[PDB]
RNA sequence: UCUGAGAGUUUGAUCCUGGCUCAGGAUUAACGCUGGCGGCAUGCCUAAUACAUGCAAGUCGAUCGAAAGUAGUAAUACUUUAGAGGCGAACGGGUGAGUAACACGUAUCCAAUCUACCUUAUAAUGGGGGAUAACUAGUUGAAAGACUAGCUAAUACCGCAUAAGAACUUUGGUUCGAAUCAAAGUUGAAAGGACCUGCAAGGGUUCGUUAUUUGAUGAGGGUGCGCCAUAUCAGCUAGUUGGUGGGGUAACGGCCUACCAAGGCAAUGACGUGUAGCUAUGCUGAGAAGUAGAAUAGCCACAAUGGGACUGAGACACGGCCCAUACUCCUACGGGAGGCAGCAGUAGGGAAUUUUUCACAAUGAGCGAAAGCUUGAUGGAGCAAUGCCGCG
RNA sequence: UGUACCAUUUUGAAUAAGUGACGACUAACUAUGUGCCAGCAGUCGCGGUAAUACAUAGGUCGCAAGCGUUAUCCGGAUUU
């Protein structure tokens, strides 16, 4: 089974207007690559690029992505 | 979602195909009797009616009614 | 059963398996309180055999309650 | 060709019956409609049970044309009537259920929302 | 047809149709709240069985049976003929 | 007999006709001020508005082949079932949107219909054939799935034989639209499992199955009677009314159809409109009756709407199918899941209607010879002084 | 559910009351403020100068872990 050393937690340490959200999106996409459910072309280029910061910054903020 | 629902659906698809087949076998011999009103055709029709009634495809009352209608025509001959 | 909570009172009835719980019943056998350790069912044992011979077998929980009274001892021999 | 003050039917969930053109969006004095051209429209008949009201001017796009235009393939599809679909302030259309088929002459131009609600695309 | 007694005696009003008659039974009863003799009139449609035919202005006996036709669920049992 | 209460209010003052308010019980009550408990019931009448998620019908290996794995040299023992097939699914669960008439309440007639399993005993469970999932391979494929060819068993399917008994027809007889019975013509039933015994042969216990045959039971159909307001609603009705022939649902029936027709209902008020679940029942008074038809018990129907068919014994089927319709969600944009008036719970409404609760302990249900599996039916617990009793 | 319940188990008045109303109808009143202003209220009807009709204090009366309050139904209303 899963041992206690196998649940690693990472935090994206930065402030906004630094491309931080885009790096988080890329990490979540490539790390959350799911091919059979439909995530492929729905999160391939998920864009939080700033035209209106608030919308993306609210819809994507959460507690933790696994 | 009900597993028994889809199970019985896939079962009664085949059951419906078989029932339609037997119903058409019945009706084509009923037409044959309508063409040739004789004893042999009536005997075949009643044999097939009993076959359906054996499994239960046609209720005994319906079979009795239809065979009464056919035997009346044969008796008129 | 029916009655107030913390007071189980199950009236003994003949049941056909198609009927809902404590709905329109065919015929009430009698009354019995499971809490009291004493036989208290009001049964005639004649109409009971009538229902047995006309089918629609009642609850199984009372079958034992009829073995104590010897209903089986006469029912199985009246079957012959 | 379809033109201004041409009342045609609607092909989505609006509750309207007829709707007329008032002006073709774009450069002035174009005066000639074509497939996929966005236009300004005014409803002609509408029931309150829908989601439109009489006398209101909105924006739509013609999808099916009685005139017919020839596609770059060289195969020319036509329709026996004119059909228009209303769009709410952007590429997203107001309606959810589309009635009748559509064409592919606007696939390269976007409008994937409309085709996502269409049964057949030519 | 021999079913038990069911008396529906009345006065036949019309016999325009072939072996079909509109009979009229006039029943007097008591008010459920005041108990006074109050009369009411009910129409019935009856079929003649061949062996018995209905003539206007006579007392008859009507019984229930299998429906011969729509709204025809009764038959003529006994006829008190013209008087 | 159950069982009976009045006062004030007009006037300068008096009486009389009449009205109004108060004096009391009850809630599917709530608000406002406070607030201990035990016992017990009750806790969306509004949006049958839309509603995320878990449950709300599952079960059967003593039905079958096969598949996988723990032991075992393999064989085989051991654990499960993906599928087929079987039973169950139509009942429970919930609401009153809609329904003004046999729907409801009640008695008959069904010589007008059926009922798997339960109850009645009897003939039998004879011999063959063919496929088929499961499995593999190929294709369409992101999966979802779908298409194509082989592989496999059955209490699955399909011929034939026996068919006392049954259906059908004919001859005779009983009786007042049908009864019982003698002979004849015709027709059609299946399958073995599991266990024990026996060298075998064969025999036995139970189950599964067909036929026949008794009740009980459910449903359906007709019936008299009563069962809202409304005349500031006088004509309504065209398979309608009726007949002949035929077809058709369990049956009779224009139920439907071919033909012939002209009536039928109807000032004892039809038709029209509004409203409506009904009944037993809850309250009020002694009663005439009114009030409300919480829960409950039965009956009635739909399950977002309009329709249709199938399986099944029974459904046009709470969470079956398909079609059309309004929406959500996913989609790689090709197409798909569909529908909590089930338990909950939330957005909103309102005065307000609750744990996103436990176990099926008990009953029941569904199934299986069984160990028994499921059960938000069912029984407990939680919140709230909504109400009653007791209690500090 | 170690629940209910029981046994001088231990300490302990200690751990728990508010509510409406008093002119009459209909048992339950006096003081201060008050000037048709405030306000009461189911009715008669109260308050523009000693207000038992109002606001408050006290007293008093009636209910009670409930009291009032409205909606609504039967009685009184035999007032279809």
């Amino acid at each position: 089974t899963v041992d206690l050393i196998n649940f690693r937690n990472f935090g994206i340490m930065a402030h906004i207007d630094a491309g931080k959200t885009t790096t988080s999106e890329r990490i979540l996409f490539h790390s959350g690559r799911i091919h059979k459910i439909g995530e492929t072309h729905d999160g391939e280029s998920v864009m939080d690029w700033m035209e209106q910061e608030k919308e993306r910054g609210i819809t994507i903020t959460s507690a933790a992505t696994s | 979602n009900i597993k028994s629902n889809e199970k019985r659906l896939r079962q009664n698809i085949k059951r419906n195909l078989n029932n339609k087949g037997q119903k058409t076998k019945l009706k084509t011999n009923v037409k044959n009797f309508h063409k040739e009103i004789n004893l042999d055709n009536l005997g075949n029709v009643y044999s097939q009616a009993d076959r359906l009634a054996r499994k239960g495809i046609i209720s005994t009352n319906r079979a009795r009614r239809l065979k009464s209608r056919n035997v009346a025509v044969l008796n008129k001959t | 059963r029916m009655g107030r909570v913390h007071y189980p009172t199950y009236r003994i009835v003949a049941v056909d398996s198609r009927v809902k719980r404590d709905g329109k019943y065919i015929a009430l056998i009698g009354h019995l309180n499971p809490a009291l350790k004493e036989n208290k069912c009001k049964i005639d044992e004649a109409v009971a055999l009538e229902w047995l011979n006309k089918g629609a077998k009642p609850t199984d929980t009372v079958r034992s309650l009829f073995s104590q009274t010897g209903l089986w001892k006469k029912f199985v021999e009246s079957k012959k | 060709m379809v033109s201004f003050m041409t009342r045609l039917n609607v092909a989505d969930n609006t509750g309207a019956k007829q709707v007329g053109i008032i002006k073709v969006l774009g450069s002035t004095r174009k005066r000639y409609a074509f497939l996929g051209d966005v236009v300004v429209v005014s409803v002609k008949d509408a029931i309150p049970s829908g989601m439109v009201k009489k006398g209101q001017v909105l924006r739509a796009v013609i999808v099916r044309t009685k005139k017919g235009q020839q596609r770059k393939d060289g195969t020319h599809l036509k329709f026996d009537d004119n059909a228009c679909v209303l769009i709410k302030e952007d590429k997203s259309p107001r309606g959810t259920r589309i009635f009748g088929p559509v064409a592919r002459e606007l696939r390269e131009r976007g409008y994937n929302k409309i085709l996502s609600l269409a049964v057949e695309v030519v | 047809k021999r079913n038990q007694r069911k008396v529906l005696i009345g006065i036949v009003k019309s016999t325009k149709n072939a072996k079909t008659a509109t009979v009229q039974v006039e029943s007097r009863f008591k008010h459920p709240l005041y108990h006074k003799s109050v009369v009411r009139h009910k129409k019935y449609q009856a079929h003649n069985e061949g062996e018995v035919l209905a003539k206007d202005g006579d007392k008859v006996q009507i019984v229930e049976t299998r429906p011969l036709s729509a709204t025809k669920r009764f038959r003529i049992a006994k006829i008190i003929e013209r008087a």
